[PDB]
RNA sequence: CACCUCGAUGUCGGCUCGUCGCAUCCUGGGGCUGAAGAAGGUCCCAAGGGUUGGGCUGUUCGCCCAUUAAAGCGGCACGCGAGCUGGGUUCAGAACGUCGUGAGACAGUUCGGUCUCUAUCCGCCACGGGCGCAGGAGGCUUGAGGGGGGCUCUUCCUAGUACGAGAGGACCGGAAGGGACGCACCUCUGGUUUCCCAGCUGUCCCUCCAGGGGCAUAAGCUGGGUAGCCAUGUGCGGAAGGGAUAACCGCUGAAAGCAUCUAAGCGGGAAGCCCGCCCCAAGAUGAGGCCUCCCACGGCGUCAAGCCGGUAAGGACCCGGGAAGACCACCCGGUGGAUGGGCCGGGGGUGUAAGCGCCGCGAGGCGUUGAGCCGACCGGUCCCAAUCGUCCGAGGUCUUGACC
RNA sequence: UGCGAAUGCCGGCAUGAGUAACGAUAAAGAGGGUGAGAAUCCCUCUCGCCGUAAGCCCAAGGGUUCCUACGCAAUGGUCGU
RNA sequence: ACCGUGAGGGAAAGGUGAAAAGAACCCCGGGAGGGGAGUGAAAUAGAGCCUGAAACCGUGGGCUUACAAGCAGUCACGGCC
């Protein structure tokens, strides 16, 4: 089940058959595979995927030369891939052909604090007439004296993004292996020089 | 990794450089690949560039004419596949980066406000005509 | 992007001068119509002894829009005004002739009468 | 939100956060080292840095430019002659800001040290 | 005066409860490179406090 | 009816935000038809999702226009005024009709008419601090259990085939386009962009000119406008599939020789149910796992668990910062360093600076010049600043079975 | 002549709470001085606001508020020399 | 006193010791205040002074508490002081 780490790097567009292709240029770097486990002692199947290298041994004792190729551990090793069983070492980009579908995992831009309307897209109020403060509210949040309480999940205002977020099913329009560079038309999570992971589409599985 | 935008600038192998110079004021002629049905024309256009977007890659230029009574303005990207050539039909002289302005003006007050750049028209000329000499002999 | 109260001038020798958009024929609840698609509208201003008269509810379809269209080769096309050509339940034109440039998006939505009659398509 | 924006608002409105760097500045440009809150002076440095590397451009121009933020017409002439030839082969970095352990009282605020650098 | 208001007093325990995040924190101070004194970190430490900038002296 | 409430349970309608019921409006599945087909009627299952925009009236309701797959009915103090409204009702003014000799009165009408900054507890949206998870640490994880989502139309091929005299016109299967909704996103399109650039008026000023500065908003006005944040813009989602079922359709089959889908059994069979997708999640005190680190101190506690120091792996403090953020938290840096600032280059915006020379009596024009100026964006560079340090941190309870 | 209640009376101290607020969005900055102590007092410079006023002179009313020296417990919505 | 234009309304507020012997001097402090010294039979009789209750606020100690839910008590057992 291909999986692999990357940092959204920009978007831009194509052309291709004289159209114009938006896409988002992810840089999935290398990928030392440093550990497994297996059902053996683990009772699943993953692939521990280290990304991008530095640590001039910030590193500390944690340290896991002990899967050989630790090539001075990187900043990332986090995420597995969840079934998914590679080439033995190292995972690239050339696990991608251009056509394939995938869904990349984001962590999506924060917005902190957000009001109601925008968190959920309320209506608010009425900017002229009555009007009086309540622009922006949200309106009632319940009915009487039954049930005499607010719900469990009520949309309201609060922390909105930085958050797990995966868009599906994104055409793979190109892949440049020379650069570890990966080509996706469109929508990926979370801000430049963030990380994400492309994984295999799951409308087929 | 700190390559950032030299490598978005790098999947930018569409850039193209085979196109004339020009800016903001002055007119141009940009013919394009149309579809039309199935079948397949170059359709030119032709007008005053009201504007140019620049990006690098992927800046874009609009182009405004009346067309049969109605005002037409067309968005081309400045490197878009589609657009066999363009020739410069005349020079003018804008004053000003964006034009937005000539739309509530169209007629003969848009002339005498944009009033040919002679400037770079006296270029262009000469500027063929010693690429026509120092191209033969 | 036209919407129900949106004016439109005509494109035609229908008769009529002015439409009012009344309705956006599309699914149970488009929110706009743009060129290509077909409206409901009132007739607001009229040429005397034209085949369309004031008040009329007709069908039309929009071949101009002051909002600018966005095609598939990354381009554009932006219009001054917001124009249809009044159509009959078959959708073909009511009156002969049309007059001004039309979206290049009608042929593409199946209106080849129109695109045909247009002095120059765009 | 408001991300990755750049530039204190110091609770000024544009005009008064403006005329306030120049006054700053002049100050500065005046005693060599000033006194204030951290965060008026983490912000002090850039504003007056652009100030001095204008002066090693000694054309008239530039002299101009620095006239447009400090309005006098000596203190700019010691900018060019005193202060400007002092960084000659110092590309930036004209200005050090250090903090001070005590806290202005009845207030409380924070502050540090502005002095030109060298 | 007006709309909201407490219905119940707040109990000895409960406001005290409250407090539990009130405790403050002493400041955190280093020794001085030159003098002997304590100063906080980072600070021109208050009895001429450093060397190659201005060490505000009280020499 | 008059049972709690008259030392007060604010009353219609709208708005906002919902949530639930199913006696189902649409979509899914069915039986019957006076069901040729297509299209209906009628009843059964089914509450997953959906259930339009306008004119009139304070209206609910209703009539009407244009649509639609449909324009569902109800409950929640005729849900919701410590959430808004205040048109209606429902104080004081005034008028009409009417009634009364009158003062005045009218589920009659008319015009007007003070809606009250501070949330204590519960509840709800978010975010931490503490302790616990019996050795202490740094990583990576399983998913018990939750939550999110769940809609639908048109056209085309099948095929003008089945069916029908004809007009019409399927099933089944397959393809492409939409509508509304949701999540994300900035390349494009389009906004803003509080000082990024230019132009302009009046006045005051520095310096007379030239050139500039303040004020004219909390931008003086105007033309533009990067980053960001955004929708009008872009990508993507509803599934597929597996399993068990409802109405129902059947197999096998007695009681009851025949017959029967049922009483024993089995097979099909819904947009529904359980999985599947997405997100949360070990306070899941049932506190799980895997990997990798430090170790088994010194006195005391003479025995039960402990007490005090230094310490180890680590971790905080402090500091530079951050598309992270109310504070906190989180993330990256901290000289073995490119973290912010400055400088440099590039992008980007503005659109040809000042100065000088030429032309003009002059306003101005031309050249030098795409000049000059230049927030945030992509980088580089130790010039400035993250100096120096401080504190916190295990040595592992017992029982039992297995092992050298 | 015995109190627990009378939205009782007088007084004291609590809760809300380190919460609302600190009274016009004309606006501030630095250097120097004084001092036990300074964002708040003095001086200099820069900046901003009034200017048919937010400048000046009368009449009411007020009644030492006037000038100076020495002072900061309280009054000053913070601090105060 | 204060409130009210006015007629008028109208309070709070007692106690060192027998005797000021009312704390010289010294120390910290700008003072305030406190610490010794000293007076006194007594100084938690020190002048915000006889006695000094309660609410109320603290500091220290014993027991107790972070998977439990309630008119807070009561009846049992058990622990620890
Ligand atoms: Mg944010
Ligand atoms: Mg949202
Ligand atoms: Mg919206
Ligand atoms: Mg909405
Ligand atoms: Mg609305
Ligand atoms: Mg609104
Ligand atoms: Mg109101
Ligand atoms: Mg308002
Ligand atoms: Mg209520
Ligand atoms: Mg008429
Ligand atoms: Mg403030
Ligand atoms: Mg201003
Ligand atoms: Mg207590
Ligand atoms: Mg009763
Ligand atoms: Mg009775
Ligand atoms: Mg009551
Ligand atoms: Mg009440
Ligand atoms: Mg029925
Ligand atoms: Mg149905
Ligand atoms: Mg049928
Ligand atoms: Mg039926
Ligand atoms: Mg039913
Ligand atoms: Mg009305
Ligand atoms: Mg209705
Ligand atoms: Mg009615
Ligand atoms: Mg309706
Ligand atoms: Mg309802
Ligand atoms: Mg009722
Ligand atoms: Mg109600
Ligand atoms: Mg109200
Ligand atoms: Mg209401
Ligand atoms: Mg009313
Ligand atoms: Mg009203
Ligand atoms: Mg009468
Ligand atoms: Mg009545
Ligand atoms: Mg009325
Ligand atoms: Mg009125
Ligand atoms: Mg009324
Ligand atoms: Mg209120
Ligand atoms: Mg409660
Ligand atoms: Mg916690
Ligand atoms: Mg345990
Ligand atoms: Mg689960
Ligand atoms: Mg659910
Ligand atoms: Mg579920
Ligand atoms: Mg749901
Ligand atoms: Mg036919
Ligand atoms: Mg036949
Ligand atoms: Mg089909
Ligand atoms: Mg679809
Ligand atoms: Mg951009
Ligand atoms: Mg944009
Ligand atoms: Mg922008
Ligand atoms: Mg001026
Ligand atoms: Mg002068
Ligand atoms: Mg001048
Ligand atoms: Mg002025
Ligand atoms: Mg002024
Ligand atoms: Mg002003
Ligand atoms: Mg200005
Ligand atoms: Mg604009
Ligand atoms: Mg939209
Ligand atoms: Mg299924
Ligand atoms: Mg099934
Ligand atoms: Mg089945
Ligand atoms: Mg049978
Ligand atoms: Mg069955
Ligand atoms: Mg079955
Ligand atoms: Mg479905
Ligand atoms: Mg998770
Ligand atoms: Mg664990
Ligand atoms: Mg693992
Ligand atoms: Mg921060
Ligand atoms: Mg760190
Ligand atoms: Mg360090
Ligand atoms: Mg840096
Ligand atoms: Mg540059
Ligand atoms: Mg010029
Ligand atoms: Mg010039
Ligand atoms: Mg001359
Ligand atoms: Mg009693
Ligand atoms: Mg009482
Ligand atoms: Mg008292
Ligand atoms: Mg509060
Ligand atoms: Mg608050
Ligand atoms: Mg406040
Ligand atoms: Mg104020
Ligand atoms: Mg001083
Ligand atoms: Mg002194
Ligand atoms: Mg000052
Ligand atoms: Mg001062
Ligand atoms: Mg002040
Ligand atoms: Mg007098
Ligand atoms: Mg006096
Ligand atoms: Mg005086
Ligand atoms: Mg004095
Ligand atoms: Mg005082
Ligand atoms: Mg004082
Ligand atoms: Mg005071
Ligand atoms: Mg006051
Ligand atoms: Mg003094
Ligand atoms: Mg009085
Ligand atoms: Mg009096
Ligand atoms: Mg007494
Ligand atoms: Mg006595
Ligand atoms: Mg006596
Ligand atoms: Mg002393
Ligand atoms: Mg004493
Ligand atoms: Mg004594
Ligand atoms: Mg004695
Ligand atoms: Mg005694
Ligand atoms: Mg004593
Ligand atoms: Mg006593
Ligand atoms: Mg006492
Ligand atoms: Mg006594
Ligand atoms: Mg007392
Ligand atoms: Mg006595
Ligand atoms: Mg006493
Ligand atoms: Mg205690
Ligand atoms: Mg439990
Ligand atoms: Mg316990
Ligand atoms: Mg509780
Ligand atoms: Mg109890
Ligand atoms: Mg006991």
């Amino acid at each position: 089940m291909k999986g692999i780490l990357g940092v959204k790097v920009g978007m831009t567009r194509i052309f291709r058959d004289d159209r114009a292709v938006p896409v988002t240029v992810i840089l999935a770097g290398p990928c030392p595979v440093v550990q497994r486990r297996t059902p053996e002692k683990d009772g699943y199947t993953a692939v521990q995927l280290g990304f991008l290298p530095q640590n001039p041994k910030r590193v500390n004792r944690p340290l896991k030369g002990h899967f050989a190729k630790a090539g001075v551990e990187p900043v990332r090793i986090l995420r597995e891939i969840r079934d998914f069983n590679p080439e033995g070492d190292t995972v690239t980009v050339e696990i991608f052909k251009p056509g394939e579908r995938v869904d990349v995992t984001g962590t999506s831009k924060g917005r902190g604090f957000a009001g109601v309307m925008k968190r959920w897209n309320f209506a608010g109020g009425p900017d002229s007439h009555g009007a009086h403060k309540i622009h922006r509210h949200p309106g009632s949040i319940g009915n009487r004296k039954t049930p005499g309480r607010v719900y469990k999940g009520k949309k309201m205002a609060g922390h909105y993004g930085a958050e797990r977020v995966t868009v599906m099913n994104l055409e793979v329009v190109d892949v440049i292996p020379e650069e570890n560079l990966l080509l996706v038309k469109g929508a990926v999570p979370g801000p430049n020089g963030g990380l994400v992971i492309v994984r295999e589409t799951k409308k087929a599985a | 990794m700190n390559r950032g935008a030299l490598i978005k600038l790098v999947e930018s192998r569409y850039v193209r450089t085979d196109l004339p110079e020009f800016r903001p004021g002055d007119t141009v002629r940009v013919s394009y690949k149309v579809k039309e049905g199935n079948r397949t024309r170059i359709q030119d256009f032709e007008g005053i560039v009201i504007r140019i977007r620049r990006n690098g890659f992927n800046t874009t230029f609009t182009v405004r004419k009346v067309s049969y009574g109605v005002g037409v303005e067309r968005i081309f990207p400045l490197h878009s596949p589609l657009i066999q050539k363009i020739d410069i039909v005349q020079r003018g002289r804008a004053r000003r980066a964006k034009l937005y302005f000539i739309r509530n003006l169209s007629d003969r007050e848009i002339r005498r406000k944009l009033r040919a750049d002679r400037k770079r028209i006296d270029q262009d000329r000469a500027a063929e005509r010693a690429a026509k000499e120092e191209a033969q002999k | 992007m036209i919407q129900p109260q949106t004016y439109l001038e005509v494109a035609d020798n229908t008769g009529a001068r002015k439409i009012m958009c009344i309705r956006v024929l599309k699914g149970s609840n488009a929110k706009y119509a743009t060129v290509g698609d077909v409206i409901v509208a009132s007739v607001k201003e009229a040429i005397p002894r034209g085949a369309v008269k004031e008040g009329d509810v007709v069908k039309a379809v929009v071949v101009r829009t002051k909002k600018e269209i966005k095609r598939p080769d990354g381009s554009a096309i932006r219009f001054d005004d917001n124009a249809a050509v009044i159509i009959n339940n078959q959708l073909e034109p009511r009156g002969t002739r049309v007059f001004g440039p039309v979206a290049r998006e009608l042929r593409e939505k199946g209106f080849m009468k129109i695109v045909s009659l247009a002095p120059e398509v765009l | 939100m408001r991300h990755l924006k750049s530039g204190r608002k110091l609770n000024r409105h544009s005009s008064h956060r403006l005329a306030l760097y120049r006054n700053q500045a002049k100050s500065l440009l005046t005693h060599g080292r000033i006194t204030t809150t951290v965060p008026k002076a983490k912000e002090l440095r850039g504003f007056v840095d652009h100030l001095i590397h204008l002066a090693k451009r000694g054309d008239l121009h530039a002299r101009r430019l620095v006239l447009r933020d400090l309005q006098d017409v000596k203190l700019v002439r010691k900018l060019f002659d005193e202060i400007a030839p002092r960084y000659r082969d110092r590309q930036g970095g004209y200005t050090r800001v250090l903090k001070l352990a005590e806290r202005r009282r009845g207030d409380g605020a924070p502050l540090a040290l502005v002095e030109l650098v060298e | 005066a007006k709309h909201p208001v407490p219905k119940k007093k707040t109990s000895k325990a409960r406001r005290d409860a409250r407090r539990s995040h009130h405790a403050l924190t002493p400041p955190t101070l280093v020794p001085c490179p030159e003098c002997k004194a304590m100063k906080p970190p980072h600070t021109v430490c208050p009895e001429c406090g450093y060397y190659a900038g201005r060490k505000v002296l009280e020499v």
